[PDB]
C-alpha cells in the first residue's frame, strides 16, 4: 500500500494566471480560487473532514510569481514549448435512451495549462450545466483536464468536445453518438 | 487564441510519498520551469541538489542555510506525517462499490452479437480484478480491456470485454473483486 | 474553522531576489 500527496503550484507569465492544488493519488483533494481567496474542495464532504488557510496558498503563489521572473530571466528567456494535448471523450457509465448520463471530456497530456473548450450538441454551443475541473499535474509535468456535460441519451443528437490550443494547428473536435 | 506571445511557466510539487501507512515516508520537493526540473529536494538526501545548471545558483543557497535545511528534513513528520492523519479517513480509507452491469456488444455490424461488455464503473480505489468466466471456467482468451479510466470526480471504471461465439443455454460471468467487498461481485449473461 | 488543517509547505525564494 503505496500513496502520494502532492501540493502543485504553478504560476504563467504573461497571463499572470496561477494555480495551487492538492493532490491524492491523482485525484484533486482541493485547489485555492485565485480570484475569491477561498479554498474549494473538490467533493463538498471532505470540508466536512479538514480544513485549509488559504492566506498560505496566496503567500506561495506570491513567492512563485517572483521565481518565475527570476528564472525566465536566469534562462535568458527561454519560453515553453507547446505540447498539444490527447482527447477523448466518454461517458460516465453506459448509455442507454432517456437516461440521465454525464459526457466526459478528457484532456490529457498539454503544456502549457492554457485551453479552450467548448461542448457542441449537433454543432451548437451549450452552456447547460457544464463545468469543468482545475488543471491536474503529471509525472511528466504536462497537464490533465476535465470538462463534463450532463445529458439525456438520443437518437436526435451527436456531440462535439472541441479543444483548442497553442500546440495544435487547428480545433481539435472529438465526436460522440449515441 | 490569437494571443501568441511567448509563454513562460513555474510550477513547484512537494510530494510526500507514503509506503506501509506512515511507517516508511519520504518527502521530494520539486521546481520546474517550462518542462524541465531544475533544482530538488529529496529527504532521504537532506539537502538540495541542481537537476539541471539552471538550478545550481538556488541548491548552493538554500543548502546554505541550514535552519531552513532542518525545516525541510522535519517536514516528513510536520507536513507528510500530519496531511496523512489529517485526511487518511476520506482518501485512503475511502470505498465506493462498483456498479457491474453487462451487455452483448459486436466486433462490427453483425446478425449476432459476438462481444460481451462487463461494465465496472462509479468505484473508489482503483485498484480492481475484473474475470471472465463461461459456464464455471475462466475465459482468459478474446479479452481486451480499456484499462483503468479516471473520471476526475473520485471514480473509475473500466470496462473487460470478451470476444466469444455464444451457444444457447450458455452461461457466462463477469467477476469482481474490489476493497469495497468482502466477496466477488457477479452478473450472469445466458446467451 | 472546527476541523483539523491541511497544512502547506511553503516556498522558498530563488537566489537573485528580494520580496
Amino acid at each position: 500500500e503505496e500513496h502520494v500527496i502532492i501540493q502543485a503550484e504553478f504560476y504563467l507569465n504573461p497571463d499572470q494566471s496561477g494555480e495551487f492544488m492538492f493532490d491524492f493519488d491523482g485525484d484533486e483533494i482541493f485547489h485555492v480560487d485565485m480570484a475569491k481567496k477561498e479554498t474549494v474542495w473538490r467533493l463538498e464532504e471532505f470540508g466536512r473532514f479538514a480544513s485549509f488557510e488559504a492566506q498560505g496558498a496566496l503567500a506561495n503563489i506570491a513567492v512563485d510569481k517572483a521565481n518565475l521572473e527570476i528564472m525566465t530571466k536566469r534562462s535568458n528567456y527561454t519560453p515553453i514549448t507547446n505540447v498539444p494535448p490527447e482527447v477523448t471523450v466518454l461517458t460516465n457509465s453506459p448509455v442507454e435512451l432517456r437516461e440521465p448520463n454525464v459526457l466526459i471530456c478528457f484532456i490529457d497530456k498539454f503544456t502549457p495549462p492554457v485551453v479552450n473548450v467548448t461542448w457542441l450538441r449537433n454543432g451548437k454551443p451549450v452552456t447547460t450545466g457544464v463545468s469543468e475541473t482545475v488543471f491536474l499535474p503529471r509525472e511528466d509535468h504536462l497537464f490533465r483536464k476535465f470538462h463534463y456535460l450532463p445529458f439525456l441519451p438520443s437518437t436526435e443528437d451527436v456531440y462535439d468536445c472541441r479543444v483548442e490550443h497553442w500546440g495544435l494547428d487547428e480545433p481539435l473536435l472529438k465526436h460522440w453518438e449515441f | 487564441m490569437g494571443d501568441t506571445r511567448p509563454r513562460f511557466l513555474w510550477q513547484l510539487k512537494f510530494e510526500c510519498h507514503f509506503f506501509n501507512g506512515t511507517e516508511r515516508v519520504r518527502l521530494l520537493e520539486r521546481c520546474i520551469y517550462n518542462q524541465e526540473e531544475s533544482v530538488r529536494f529529496d529527504s532521504d538526501v537532506g539537502e538540495y541538489r541542481a537537476v539541471t545548471e539552471l538550478g545550481r545558483p538556488d541548491a548552493e543557497y538554500w543548502n546554505s542555510q541550514k535552519d531552513l535545511l532542518e525545516q525541510r528534513r522535519a517536514a516528513v513528520d510536520t507536513y507528510c506525517r500530519h496531511n496523512y492523519g489529517v485526511g487518511e479517513s476520506f482518501t485512503v480509507q475511502r470505498r465506493v462499490e462498483p456498479k457491474v452491469t453487462v451487455y452483448p456488444s459486436k466486433t462490427q455490424p453483425l446478425q449476432h452479437h459476438n462481444l460481451l461488455v462487463c461494465s465496472v464503473s462509479g468505484f473508489y480505489p482503483g485498484s480492481i480484478e475484473v474475470r471472465w468466466f463461461r459456464n464455471g471456467q475462466e475465459e482468459k482468451a478474446g479479452v481486451v480491456s480499456t484499462g483503468l479510466i479516471q473520471n476526475g470526480d473520485w471514480t473509475f471504471q473500466t470496462l473487460v470485454m470478451l470476444e466469444t461465439v455464444p451457444r444457447s443455454g450458455e452461461v457466462y460471468t463477469c467477476q469482481v473483486e474490489h476493497p469495497s467487498v468482502t466477496s466477488p461481485l457477479t452478473v450472469e449473461w445466458r446467451a | 474553522a472546527r476541523r483539523p488543517p491541511l497544512a502547506e509547505l511553503a516556498a522558498l525564494n530563488l537566489s537573485g531576489s528580494r520580496l
